[PDB]
């Protein structure tokens, strides 16, 4: 339901439904590819909700539970470049390149991050 | 009655195996004990009692931290050590001792060798293996 | 193409073939 | 280096293998090639069969084109530990010093396979790939080299 | 030797 409310460009109710899903599954079973999906979807909603700190913490948690995920690292770089944390942004981008060398948006993201860092 | 609980944790064993184990066990013990049931009884200066290939004299030397007939004595003695006191050597005819002796040091000498490169070439072994 | 071999052969080998074209620091 | 000169006694400085390694690496960073070699030779005198980090010595001796010393060090390092990535990276550095470089690339990739978290083998691969006149492989290797070590 | 001619 949260995913479909997100797809319907109605983020506020998707957010609350995903929060309810997370709080139901919070106590039990941190593993088993369910909390991973919950946290990833909730962080995506928050990054589309323009609130970034909570999205970052959720993405960090799911990264801790699963490191080999190129998309997670691209999302981390997106969030870090949205803020002015250029070092974390570039570190997560180079890692994402490490997991998957042929990434389309990642090359342009790295170029933009490096030019911004040099001009800074 | 003869106890067979340790031989098979299954509480019931078919009678053919009961005699199969009882007959086999008594013979095995009688070989070791003499160079009766198992359940009635299981029983029966340098610490070192025995080592493969050493006679009693070798033990005493350790404790101190140390022509045809004559060769025949050396013929038998080497096989005393290698065969761990085998009783069949006395039943072997004399001329059958010679060829096994010649093969004895031959196979032993082969062990001594076994027990005892350019940079480009020697890297291939690691890659290919 | 190799339409025919020597002394009325049938098949043909090829031992070698090559193609040729023209055209301070920190380690 | 000034702290070495002032705050380090000479007897400790010229005896401690870690001081020799650190001083050689530091003088490498200041691009002082002559200074580093005569202390790394002393380090080898203390113990020939030590690995830790010979990537620095391999990088220096590639520039100095000392083929015989590199050959001796590569032979000894492989004979001691075959699974250490530093020995394989030294061997590949020697191979690139000689002439052929495809087998050097393969040896470097094998060294990276021994330990995926060795960034210097990655950056050495990338630096070598420039000699191959190939960029896309070089650029991907450089990026994956940066992934391992953020501050390189 | 093969390559037998007609």
């Amino acid at each position: 339901m949260g995913v479909m409310y997100f797809k319907k460009n109605e983020f506020v109710k998707a957010k609350k439904y995903l929060k309810k899903a997370l709080e139901v599954v919070k106590d039990l079973d941190p593993s088993s590819r369910t909390t991973i999906s919950i946290q990833l979807n909730l962080g995506h909603t928050y990054r589309k909700l323009n609130e970034n700190e909570i999205a970052i913490k959720c993405f960090r948690c799911v990264l801790e539970k699963n490191d080999k995920n190129s998309e997670i690292h691209c999302s981390l770089g997106y969030l870090y470049l949205k803020t002015k944390k250029l070092q974390k942004a570039i570190d997560h981008l180079h890692k994402s390149l490490y997991l998957k060398p042929n990434n389309s948006s990642a090359t342009a993201l790295l170029k933009n991050a490096l030019e911004l860092n040099v001009t800074l | 009655q003869y106890d067979y609980s340790p031989f098979c944790e299954r509480n019931t064993l078919r009678e053919s195996r009961i005699d199969s184990f009882l007959k086999a066990e008594r013979a095995a013990h009688c070989l070791v004990f003499h160079k009766y049931r198992p359940d009635i009884d299981i029983m029966c200066s340098m610490l070192l009692e025995s080592v493969p290939g050493c006679n009693k004299e070798d033990l005493e030397r350790l404790s101190r931290r140390e022509r045809l007939d004559d060769i025949i004595n050396h013929e038998t003695n080497a096989l005393k050590s290698f065969w761990n006191d085998s009783g069949l050597v006395n039943s072997l005819q004399s001329h059958h001792l010679h060829e096994e002796y010649l093969l004895l040091q031959e196979e032993l000498k082969n062990v001594y060798k076994i027990k005892c490169e350019s940079l480009r070439d020697k890297c291939r072994r690691h890659y290919s293996n | 193409l190799f339409p025919v071999n020597h002394e009325n052969g049938k098949d043909t080998h090829l031992r070698g073939i090559r193609l040729y074209v023209p055209s301070a620091i920190l380690r | 280096i000034r702290l070495f000169e002032s705050q380090i006694p000479s007897h400790i400085k010229d005896t401690m293998p870690w001081c020799l390694v650190q001083l050689g690496k530091l003088h490498f960073e200041i691009i002082n090639y002559d200074m580093s070699l005569k202390y790394f030779n002393r380090l080898k005198d203390l113990q020939p069969a030590r690995v830790k980090d010979m990537e620095i010595f391999s990088t220096l001796l590639w520039h100095l084109h000392d083929k015989v010393k590199s050959s001796n060090l590569a032979n000894g390092l492989m004979d001691t530990m075959p699974n250490k990535p530093e020995t394989w990276c030294c061997i590949g550095n020697l191979l690139s010093l000689q002439k052929d470089h495809d087998a050097a690339i393969k040896a470097f990739e094998k060294a990276t396979q021994l330990d995926p978290n060795f960034a210097y083998a990655y950056t050495l691969q990338g630096h070598e790939h420039s000699s191959n006149d190939s960029s896309d492989s070089a650029k991907t290797c450089y990026r994956k080299a940066l992934a391992c070590d953020p501050q390189h | 030797l093969s390559d037998i001619t007609n």
